[PDB]
């Protein structure tokens, strides 16, 4: 099969920019109930306020209790 | 009304302030930012058709500094076309910052500029992940809902002159037909398996034939035969996605039939991998453009 | 809950390997399987009434990675749909592996997926013939009876486009009216006797006018005549079965009015036969592909 | 039975390709059982299938018990 | 030339066997170096072999330093 | 302080596995079969003194599934002495695998086990053709640097009972006297012409009477007349070298004089070449054993 | 060709079974609880112990098990 694109062998380098990029993760301290209240609140939140075209409602991911 | 010009000013100010800064806009204008743009992305398909020059960017996750930089690096809008590959928010410390900048970004420059859907655009993943937080600290817990139904919108995949198939994850086994895609009705929540799951998660990996486990405990990883038949299939060229962490900000797979695009540097502070994004010309001629941490 | 694509995953994950490689799933991993592909079962008819396209397949005997290779072959699911006659457990080294990929796929293309129950998917004939002694080594008894309650709700035939009739063995003296197989309660065990157990255990025999002895020990044989009849009464075209190895995978009786199929290439390593696929399409035009011992 | 009209038709096109080659041989467990294994598997279905194996109603005359 | 005697000997078996199936084919990323990245290697080599990789002292004529 | 038996156990045990899967050993278990080699090499003579029986084999380039093939095929040491020709990294996938193994058998069995110097373990080409590239990505550009130490105290020739050379390219113009072979101290890198260089890079040509251009850019290609003088005058009956890919895995020239031997089937995936060993029992019978691709 | 050579031997289908003695066979492990002191003190006993010592037949020198320092 024919092949159109092409790669070009010159790699621009640049600097980013440097400062302390290291943040909190609030997720690994969730307990049990702390996700059983957050499955909770998605599954109500899904339900009776995100809107949700009617062909793609057998797409919504709701949570187990 | 909406006051575009002031919310990209105010947005870009910052830049050149120490990192972490929060731009203040105002609960209505951020309102104003979801609802403009989400009709933009319910007027233009969900399977987007778009032509070169164009650079491809993927993952920032709230970096909002170092998208400030990446503009610098390729060019404010509209000086290039721009494609981004999803995970704006989570993780990082200025998820809203960096949305609002690229929504904006989108109703300003709607046929230069354009968002495809990350796996942390959906209810779920960014309700845990950071986002909520951050809307809930700074806004208030409508503020979230209302960016998920921007998020429920945006496009999942995207082809640049009928040669690059451009989405998130990478493959599914439920994709057989691009008309698959194009089936997809807006808005929508990502699903927790299917074809717009894997579109969003699945992960190339060397090691499986066809289909194998995906780590992360969702969706698959798939292989460079998979990658060699889909191609050969809709007579594409190239596979451009991102994801997951590399390097070099860029890196390829399967004899560069697939390129794994990644622009959040030195990300979340764990890694010393570069931000790359990726330029394709007329010509469909590839270059890469990449900020190393130094 | 179920990791659904993790576990189809990690099964697949051997394609590649030399044959003999174990997959290790979880005990719960399993017992997931088991519970959520019962369900399925229950929510579907006893007979199913089926579409094309899809291909038919037979027995496997716990021969994993020749299941694995009839799927490379004719396209793991969704790139084809697919219905198997029975005998998935028992003889062969890997019956875990084999029963485990079909219960994942019905799980996950429950409207595009079928399996039928063959005569050692009960408990007294896979107790004895390595399926018990499988579940028991790795992992123990209380797993074979958890498959055994799945086994015992699996459907019993298929009727595909109004007119091929599927089981494992074969026709019945008792099968007068197909309600008597829509009456078929679950779940229930396979009786020593009667419609349940011929439809899982009767063999054609060209030397038998009507019913003869079954070298089983088991139900019965039957002959051209009853096939005919058979399929005139319930304006059938052909019955599609298993159960016996044959030489090419495939193998018709009575004026192409039935035929064998046989999934198992040199089954057990003592016979030299190939194994075979019937793929029918949706204007009823039915081809067979095999797979060959080299 | 010969105006029936027929509507099943058959490919004359049947495709081939090769099996995978590994040693298929397999232990054959139940040919080193006794006559009292036997008995004592006989009692353990029946055992079973009357006190644990779920059984629908109309359905219970169809379960294979052994014998003693 | 021709008279020299000879202990070598060739057997007329030879012995056939399969090789693995498997895609061998692999990236050539080293075909797309530019004149840039060449010249940034040719430098790096040049620095390492000069300042780090061990070479016998009666060998260091032998050390292949690449044109700047 | 190395458990060299560990080490290699799990280099082993992916045998069976799909070909591409990796060896996961720790950095310093990389660098001690590094150091420990490297004492071995250095304690051994440049111009290696062998006796049979012995298997000779040709370039393996990082094929390490074709390399544990290779193994399976000719029995694995002890079970039979090996002198391998060079080229063991660079193309291949896995060359680490490749090289971690040959190093730690030669650890474990220093006198039944050999390995010579191909142009591909020297910094300048492996540099380039893909080791360093394969170090970087899993470990670092130190463990390039050890590596390479490691290479320039490899042995460049071998003569087995006195009567076959053994190189990895082939004869040089500056090549009067084994002992200049043997003043070569190292560690010493591969310089851009002369002996070390020639012996390492030359390649046989049957339309050259006396030396000729090598196509390689580098050193220059020898005719059989040339073979059969050398031959002649230190009184060999064989030069067996590699470095050239030959459709059977063995090629004789010069009326037998000379044998190249290539280990690597199906070579870069770009030829249909078998690999072949080389058998050389105690009377100096040799015999060749091939692995053709099917 | 494996499958083709002849085998004598032969098992038997008939296992006996009897009950084995029901006492508590828990014991201690003082190897556990070695420090790195005693371990290094335990090597150098062995090395001097094997290099003075212990009787080894000529021929098999090169198999004592010596330990690291
Ligand atoms: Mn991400
Ligand atoms: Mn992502
Ligand atoms: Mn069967
Ligand atoms: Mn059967
Ligand atoms: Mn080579
Ligand atoms: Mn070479």
């Amino acid at each position: 099969r024919k092949i159109l694109i092409r790669f070009s062998d010159y790699v621009e380098v640049a600097d980013a920019q440097d400062y302390d990029r290291r943040a909190d993760k609030p997720w690994t301290r969730l307990t049990a109930a702390d996700k059983a209240a957050i499955r909770k609140e998605l599954n109500e939140f899904k339900s009776t306020e995100m809107e949700v075209h009617e062909l793609s409602r057998h797409l919504t991911r709701f949570h187990r209790p | 009304s909406l006051n575009l010009d002031s919310i990209i000013g105010r947005l870009l100010e910052v830049q050149g302030s120490r990192p972490g800064k929060n731009v203040q806009l105002t609960e209505n204008e951020i309102r104003g930012l979801c609802l403009k743009s989400r009709e933009i992305f319910l007027s233009q398909p969900i399977l987007l058709e778009l032509e070169a020059p164009l650079k491809i960017c993927g993952d920032i996750h709230g970096q909002y500094y170092d998208l400030l930089r990446l503009f610098e690096y390729g060019g404010f809008p509209p000086e290039s076309n721009y494609l981004f590959l999803g995970d704006y928010v989570d993780r990082g410390k200025q998820s809203l910052e960096t949305i609002c900048l690229l929504l904006a970004y989108k109703i300003k420059y709607p046929e230069n500029f354009f968002l495809l859907r990350g796996n942390h655009e959906c209810a779920s993943i960014n309700r845990i992940y950071g986002f909520y937080d951050e809307c809930k600290r700074r806004y208030n817990i409508k503020l979230w809902k209302t960016f998920t139904d921007c998020f429920n919108c945006l496009p999942i995949a995207a082809i640049v002159d009928e040669k690059i198939f451009c989405c998130h994850g990478g493959l599914s086994p439920d994709l057989q037909s691009m008309e698959q895609i194009r089936r997809i009705m807006r808005p929508t929540d990502v699903p927790d398996q299917g074809l717009l799951c894997d579109l969003l998660w699945s992960d190339p990996d060397k090691d499986v034939q066809g289909w194998g486990e995906n780590d992360r405990g969702v969706s698959f990883t798939f292989g460079a035969e998979v990658v060699a038949k889909f191609l050969h299939k809709h007579d594409l060229d190239l596979i451009c996605r991102a994801h997951q962490v590399v390097e070099d900000g860029y890196e390829f797979f399967a004899k560069r039939q697939l390129v794994t695009l990644f622009s959040a540097p030195n990300y979340c502070g764990e890694f010393d991998n570069a931000g790359a994004m990726m330029s394709v010309d007329e010509t469909l001629m590839c270059s890469f453009q990449i900020l190393k941490p130094a």
